[PDB]
RNA sequence: UGGGCUACACACGUGCUACAAUGGACAAUACAAAGGGCAGCGAAACCGCGAGGUCAAGCAAAUCCCAUAAAGUUGUUCUCAGUUCGGAUUGUAGUCUGCAACUCGACUACAUGAAGCUGGAAUCGCUAGUAAUCGUAGAUCAGCAUGCUACGGUGAAUACGUUC
């Protein structure tokens, strides 16, 4: 959770999916409804199709993006 | 040089208080304080907060450490 | 002439060894240091140039030459013959004193100094430096100056190439951005 | 002059130090405490030795351009990573989730009716 | 399950906080009312700059806790400016609640330091414990109030009068 004492929050289903990909030499696109899950350092190099509420928007994790939730990068509202 | 068209110019000692660096060069600036020099004369002394040796760039000393990487800060923050 | 002494001794040796100069005469030297100030604001107010002139006179240690417009431009509201600048040419001992002070005191005093640009050479071995404010120079006091104004310092070198000039300035101890 | 900035001479040192970027009243109190320089004594009346001591402490804290550069870099990174916060920075709209229907003038600038 | 109701060139209504010296900051030092509480109110002690945490007494209530009211009073300092006014915005590191604070919480620390120099035309409330001002409590409620509904403290000016 937010508090330091609690570990960085990640959804188990998202985490387990990433874990399987770690072993694989070539990573595959991940469909995730987990906007709330934090981007871990392990997530680097993984592509996540985060749901924007109507469609899944592709997100590629990089070093800089770590420590930011996957949901942040996907946009739920459209203007102009 | 034409006489009386130029501002008064005289040798003055420039001192870096921080690094205790003294050098004698001419300046229009007049100082009440004067100090004995290597040369057998007394010259007015100008005090400088920062000099070549004082300024970090010249020395190449780094005052502060570089910012932690995003992966690094994540690991450090939650001790993982 | 502490900077001159360096040039006379260690610097001469470094340059001649580096570029395999056949004669001592070949070794580069700084012909002149010229400080340029532009006062287009003088068009708007006569006082501004006069104030700048005072500042330049103190920093340089010699009276500046007022520079007048060659041609009239409507956009700049410029009229030919109007006073729009002040220049000083420092040569001989005065030059060496100015340069040593600039590198030793004034350039350090520059705010958030990251070194001088390495690319600021005309391609003919002559370097130009632009100071953002004249407050960096020690003589000027912050109270005395009403408005901060930049200055250009032009180092003209006998060096044929910039590289030779760069080595001369580096041996002089000029900060380089790298 | 401390940290490349000339603090007002007339004002008391404690307040004068706040003028330096990256220094606030809290730090200004702390830097004087470490310097062992009294807050009461005014900058104009400050002794030369005291001034040097203040400078040493101020140097230890990140101040002026170094802090400015860091802050800019963080904002640049957010814009680079295309973070929602970063996108709002690019839009020039409230970044921290303040409502934009009304108000939001400081971020949005003057009214264009 | 996730998003939206939290969109943002703008217009309007109702509010909140300022534009300082009848003030700002700091230190010391007083005087209320009306309410809430069982797995809830949580003292004290220790730890933290603080938000909090740790441990844990009492207390189903004229007993214990929320909870020290604040303005005030007396000193000290600043000295008429966009400031030692103001505190929007943004960066960073935290705390707490919750399965989960990305969209979209509250709070803290540090830094940053906007507009604002008392407001065009126009327009609102109030005849006394009222207005004005200063804090206090409660419902809803995991958390979340500048709103709402209650409470006291200090405490005015003026009303010739009925042409409009
Ligand atoms: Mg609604």
């Amino acid at each position: 959770a937010r508090s330091i004492k609690k570990g960085p929050f990640v959804d188990e289903h998202l985490m387990k999916k990433v874990e399987a990909q770690e072993g694989s030499e070539k990573k595959q696109v991940i469909k995730t409804w987990s906007r709330r899950s934090t981007i871990f350092p392990n997530f680097i190099g993984h592509t996540f199709a985060v749901y924007d509420g109507r469609k899944h928007v592709p997100v590629y994790v990089t070093e800089d993006m770590v420590g930011h939730k996957l949901g942040e990068f996907a946009p739920t509202r459209t203007f102009k | 040089m034409k006489q009386g068209i130029h501002p008064e110019y005289h040798q003055v000692i420039f001192l870096d208080t921080t690094t205790n660096f003294k050098f004698l060069s001419g300046s229009t600036k007049t100082s009440s304080e004067m100090m004995e020099w290597e040369d057998g004369k007394e010259y007015p002394v100008i005090r400088l907060d920062i000099s070549s040796d004082s300024h970090p760039f010249y020395t190449g000393r780094q005052k502060f450490a570089a910012a932690d990487g995003r992966v690094e800060r994540f690991n450090k923050k939650f001790g993982l | 002439n502490r900077l001159k002494e360096k040039f006379n001794t260690e610097v001469t040796e470094n340059l001649m060894k580096k570029f395999n100069y056949s004669s001592v005469m070949e070794v580069p030297k700084i012909d002149k240091i010229v400080v340029n100030m532009g006062v287009g604001d003088a068009v708007q107010n006569s006082k501004v140039l006069d104030n700048a002139v005072e500042e330049l006179e103190l920093i340089t240690g010699q009276k500046p030459l007022v520079t007048k417009a060659k041609k009239s431009i409507a956009t700049f509201r410029l009229r030919e013959g109007m006073p729009i600048g002040a220049k000083v040419t420092l040569r001989g001992e005065r030059m060496y004193e100015f340069l040593d002070k600039l590198i030793s005191v004034s350039l350090p005093r520059v705010r958030d100094f990251q070194g001088v640009s390495k690319k600021a050479f005309d391609g003919r071995g002559n370097y130009t430096l632009g100071v953002k404010e004249q407050l960096i120079f020690p003589e000027i006091d912050y109270d005395k100056v009403s408005k901060v104004r930049g200055m250009d310092i032009v180092i003209v070198t006998t060096a044929n190439t910039d590289e030779e000039a760069r080595e001369l300035l580096a041996n002089f101890g000029m900060p380089f951005r790298k | 002059r401390i940290a490349g900035v000339d603090i007002p001479r007339e004002k008391r040192v404690v307040i004068s130090l706040t003028y330096i970027y990256g220094i606030g009243t809290s730090t200004a109190q702390k830097i004087l405490e470490e310097a062992n320089v009294s807050a009461d004594t005014r900058v104009k009346d400050l002794t030369d030795d005291e001034l040097g001591r203040i400078r040493e402490v101020v140097d230890g804290y990140k101040v002026e351009g170094d802090l400015r550069r860091e802050t800019n870099l963080n904002i640049k990174r957010l814009m680079e990573i295309s973070s929602y916060r970063g996108i709002r920075h690019r839009r020039g709209l409230p970044v921290r989730g303040q409502k934009t229907k009304n108000n939001a003038r400081t971020r949005k600038g003057p009214v264009k009716t």
